[PDB]
């Protein structure tokens, strides 16, 4: 689990990131 | 092996500090009009030469990143990192770091 | 209703899961 | 009652140790050609015929799933998963199982 | 003070208890034909007029949102809010409260 | 740091505005 608690937190800080047109 | 988030986030703060330390550097001895150095909550962006795409290598401390990769930004001729088309939010593509992306 | 911290860990499963086009 | 998230956490590592088994077992009884058992965090995924689209129910050991609609994926010809067109991770829409789609 | 996340936790179920008794109020007294309060996990939305947009100002006591915005939904003419056009949710527009969009 | 409750803005965002895209 925590490699997915590390890679949800690359999820947020991805949304906080790229912010080119999905 | 694999890293945590604590260890993860002790290490964006080390490379969040020597990103200040670019900065303070870069602004004791300014020259030109480029784009500022500027940390984003992941990489330290560099000096960025006016009217050009500015690449860097995903970072290495960045786990989940593939490091064979690059994250872009824009730096307009005024020295001004680009504006997202229609917001109001710096544009940068980090696509080449990630899979979900 | 605690049921959002189970829920918004939905959501990043949701994001790691469904690749199709949005 | 309200599951909570250690919970569901709970109930997934089951069904991912539960998966591992189904797929060390057909590894000892291949036979064709067919899209293999994978595990992708959520739901495993059974043995695809080539060259159709897999449907599978909404897992109901997750609480926030539509447990009455079904995900999906691709098996080409080759018997293997099909990517998303344009991207490098495998196709699975699961819009059916979540409301935020 | 720098909001911490427990505390906005705590004022949301300020604000979903403060919705629970406006709404408990406005059914002890109905007249007409209007979109009903409501909680949404944010914001408690207030009477709507049928046929019109509604805008609430961007929730106060969220930290993390642009307060002088507003958010946006639909009542249609029967008195319902308006489900987003293709999907099975109420049709709600934050786009002025977050800066992500 | 305060990323906790800003990352919470996100979930409380893709739970809130519905809109298309
Ligand atoms: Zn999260």
């Amino acid at each position: 689990y925590q490699d997915l608690r590390r890679r949800f937190f690359x999820h947020h800080l991805x949304a906080e990131x790229h912010t080119a047109e999905i | 092996d694999v890293m945590t988030k604590e260890e993860q986030i002790f290490l964006l703060h080390r490379a969040q500090a020597q990103c200040e330390k670019r900065l303070k550097e870069v602004l004791q001895r300014p020259a030109g009009r480029p784009c500022l150095p500027e940390w984003d909550h992941i990489l330290c962006w560099p000096l960025g030469a006016p009217g050009e795409v500015v690449a860097v290598p995903c970072p290495d401390y960045i786990y989940d990143f593939n490091h064979k990769g690059h994250a872009y930004r824009r730096c307009d001729r005024n020295g001004s990192w680009e504006l997202v088309p229609g917001h109001n939010r710096t544009w940068a593509n980090y696509s080449e770091c990630v899979k979900f992306l």
